[PDB]
């Protein structure tokens, strides 16, 4: 069982987009103060996953990489690899050299 | 903030941690079952103690949330399931005594070895030493010896233990605000809070009697026919007017009558529908058996088995070096892990058992979307009934012809249908009065209607009145004749088989009406019908989230368990038995006329 | 990383070949929102957050 992967189970409010919460403060579900101890109505918000190789496909671990592409008024520098047609000489051709 | 949101967060925490702990415990039980070794026993015991302590601590946390301030039905159902004390309400000394009594009954039943006096050098255990003798012998005094000696040893060991057991369980049940332990068992069918679909604990006994009153003519005719055939087999022991001798029913206790099919066959001259040789000739592996079962379940529209099922299940006996439990069991380990542990042979019985356990697996897969504490059947009857409907559908000659296991020029006349229906009645109909009599006797024992000095005088009186089975010799109160069976000695409910039997034919009529089958009910096959699978899966996906009455409305359109589908299933056989019982006398006498 | 502490890598000032990822058989989900995979290898962006 691989318990090195954690997920937040409780928070008071929903996250904003692209927000990271790494706080390890006890979630208060009740009126009583938690006082930093996990008792009644007070739970630790981070819970461990229990990945095993004999699990179902809906419970097996999936590595997710999300790529976010934004355009800002600064000059865009992460460009794709523009393909290059072999050079042909001595013929009337339409040339496109660096734009 | 509010109590309901607190309970919802607590239930989320419970579900999430309980699913992983239940996985660990179930995996330890699996590793014990596929590998019987002492360290696996120790790991199983450690995981079970951790699981039970976690359930105790979560029930202790759960009781602090009062029930009447929660309005959501599913949250209230999970909180009702969690807040049960169980044995925790009882004192620690009496709880330890009850646990010790249960464990020593388990050891007495499992390691009970009985053989003939004056020949003690080797002895035979119940499985398979005594089972084969009870199922295959034709000798009166040998079966009488085995039956009386095993009830002598087992009953004389278990009678004070059962006398302590009834008092401790009644004390725990009245400590849990129940009338008796029978009311605790009947509380599984209790539905509270749903408008119209409410079901009471006291309505269950009335419904069982009302259904059994319609069972009774068919069982009387079947008993008369079996009595006449056993009179032919044993000339002088059986009386025309009296009950059947107890040790002649083909099993150890009378649980099933399916081992009397050879003696009581109507048309022996006609052939059987045995497909064993056809699989042997085509070399059908157990993998092919499970793939054909999977083809059956995809034909009706249900989901196919996971990759982890095929990777992680043990569908063949491992060998001499590795020990495993031979009993077929479907395992819902949790977290989408579904396995079957079966020592599959090339027989019709193992093929039907494969369909039954894959039906169990389909039922377990269907409520995987539900929360953890709602991952069960709506009652105890549905879980077995959805496997028994697959056992019904797979056994049909149309299914065998469709998959190629039966010859396409096999003649399906009325005589083969009569003897097949008689075999299905000996398996299915014959267990119903025994089940009803056993549960009614246990309910009267827990309720205090029967005093401890009068348990057996009433019990045989019940067996003559209900089952139509007479004792060979009278038994005094030193015997404990009920507790020789596995379920009663190990604290298991027994009405699940009665409810399973009625729900089986109710589901069968509902799916055959969905599949637009136009013939007899026993000639019906639910393959190739997507709508029947959809109607099944609508109930299957609910799990324990909805009441069993509402689930039964979803399948059959009725709010209560019904007996008419069973009578419709066996109606050709019922008319044939009424024709065959013209000369003979239907019904029995409770007097000692055959033998006592 | 864990999902509560998800790793963010800022990708800048290089050439991003997206066809290597799209034509790989090792990925089960490649669901793109707001852009199509065919024009990713043509378009240009200021920064990439992984
Ligand atoms: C069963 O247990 C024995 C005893 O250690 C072990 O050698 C063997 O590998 C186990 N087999 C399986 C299938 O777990
Ligand atoms: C009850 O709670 C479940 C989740 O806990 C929710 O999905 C469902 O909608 C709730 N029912 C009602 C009637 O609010
Ligand atoms: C469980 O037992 C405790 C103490 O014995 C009691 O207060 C509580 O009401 C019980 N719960 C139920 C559901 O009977
Ligand atoms: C189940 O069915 C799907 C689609 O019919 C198929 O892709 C999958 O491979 C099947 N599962 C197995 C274990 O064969
Ligand atoms: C089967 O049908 C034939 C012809 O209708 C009839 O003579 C025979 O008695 C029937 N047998 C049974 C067992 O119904
Ligand atoms: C059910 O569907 C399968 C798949 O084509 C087919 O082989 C089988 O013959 C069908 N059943 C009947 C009774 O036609």
């Amino acid at each position: 069982g691989n318990y090195n992967y954690l997920y937040r189970l409780f928070r008071k409010s929903n996250l904003k987009p692209f927000e990271r919460d790494i706080s390890t403060e006890i979630y208060q579900a009740g009126s009583t103060p938690c006082n930093g101890v996990e008792g009644f109505n007070c739970y630790f918000p981070l819970q461990s996953y229990g990945f095993q190789p004999t699990y179902g496909v809906g419970y097996q671990p999936y590595r997710v990489v999300v790529l976010s592409f934004e355009l800002l008024h600064a000059p865009a520098t992460v460009c794709g690899p523009k393909k290059s047609t072999n050079l042909v000489k001595n013929k009337c051709v339409n040339f496109n050299f660096n734009g | 903030s509010t109590i309901e949101e607190q309970a919802k967060t607590f239930l989320d925490k419970f579900n999430h941690e309980a699913e992983d702990l239940f996985y660990q415990s179930s995996l330890a039980s699996w590793n014990y079952n596929t590998n019987i070794t002492e360290e696996n026993v120790q790991n199983m015991n450690n995981a079970g103690d951790k699981w039970s302590a976690f359930l105790k601590e979560q029930s202790t946390l759960a009781q602090m949330y009062p029930l009447q301030e929660i309005q959501n039905l599913t949250v209230k159902l999970q909180l009702q399931a969690l807040q049960q004390n169980g044995s925790s309400v009882l004192s620690e000394d009496k709880s330890k005594r009850l646990n010790t009594i249960l464990n020593t009954m388990s050891t007495i039943y499992s390691t009970g070895k009985v053989c003939n006096p004056d020949n003690p050098q080797e002895c035979l255990l119940l499985e398979p030493g005594l089972n084969e003798i009870m199922a295959n012998s034709l000798d009166y005094n040998e079966r009488l010896w085995a039956w009386e000696s095993w009830r002598s040893e087992v009953g004389k060991q278990l009678r004070p233990l059962y006398e302590e057991y009834v008092v401790l369980k009644n004390e725990m049940a009245r400590a849990n605000h129940y009338e008796d332990y029978g009311d605790y068992w009947r509380g599984d069918y209790e539905v509270n809070g749903v408008d119209g679909y409410d079901y009471s604990r006291g309505q269950l006994i009335e419904d069982v009697e009302h259904t059994f009153e319609e069972i009774k003519p068919l069982y009387e005719h079947l008993h008369a026919y079996v009595r006449a055939k056993l009179m032919n087999a044993y000339p002088s022991y059986i009386s025309p007017i009296g009950c059947l001798p107890a040790h002649l029913l083909g099993d150890m206790w009378g649980r099933f009558w399916t081992n009397l099919y050879s003696l009581t066959v109507p048309f022996g001259q006609k052939p059987n529908i045995d497909v064993t040789d056809a699989m042997v000739d085509q070399a059908w592996d157990a993998q092919r058996i499970f793939k054909e079962a999977e083809k059956f379940f995809v034909s009706v529209g249900l989901p196919n088995m996971t990759q982890g099922f095929w990777e992680n299940s043990m569908l063949t006996d491992p060998g001499n070096v590795q020990k495993a439990v031979c009993h077929p069991t479907a395992w819902d380990l949790g977290k989408g892990d579904f396995r079957i542990l079966m020592c599959t042979k090339v027989t019709m019985d193992d093929f039907l058992t494969a369909h039954h356990e894959m039906g169990h697996i389909q039922y377990d897969m269907a409520y995987a979307a539900q929360p953890f504490l709602l991952r069960n059947g709506a009652n105890e009857g549905f879980h077995e009934a959805v496997g028994e409907i697959m056992s019904l559908s797979a056994a049909t000659p149309k299914h065998l012809k469709s998959i190629g296991l039966l010859s396409p020029d096999f003649q399906e006349d009325n005589e083969t249908e009569i003897n097949f229906l008689l075999k299905q009645a000996l398996t299915i109909v014959g267990t119903l009065p025994f089940t009803y009599m056993l549960e009614k006797w246990r309910w009267m024992v827990f309720k205090g209607e029967i005093p401890k000095d009068q348990w057996m005088k009433k019990w045989w009186e019940m067996k003559r009145e209900i089952v139509g089975v007479v004792e060979p010799v009278p038994h005094d109160e030193t015997y404990c004749d009920p507790a020789s069976l596995f379920h009663v000695s190990n604290d298991y409910s027994f009405i699940r088989y009665y409810t399973r039997t009625l729900y089986q034919f109710q589901f069968q009529e509902a799916l055959c009406q969905a599949a637009k089958h136009e013939g007899p009910l026993h000639k019906c096959d639910i393959s190739n019908s997507t709508e029947a699978g959809q109607k099944l899966f609508n109930m299957l996906r609910l799990g324990k989230s909805e009441p069993w009455t509402l689930a039964l409305e979803n399948v059959v359109g009725a709010k209560n368990m019904n007996v008419r589908p069973l009578l419709n299933y066996f109606e050709p056989l019922f008319t044939w038995l009424k024709d065959q019982n013209k000369n003979s006398f239907v019904g029995w006498s409770t007097d000692w006329s055959p033998y006592a | 990383a864990s999902v509560y502490a998800w790793n963010r890598k800022r990708i800048s000032n290089c050439v991003a070949d997206y066809s290597v990822l799209y034509n790989s058989a090792s990925f089960s989900t490649f669901k793109c929102y707001g852009v199509s995979p065919t024009k990713l290898n043509d378009l240009c962006f200021t920064n990439v957050y992984a």
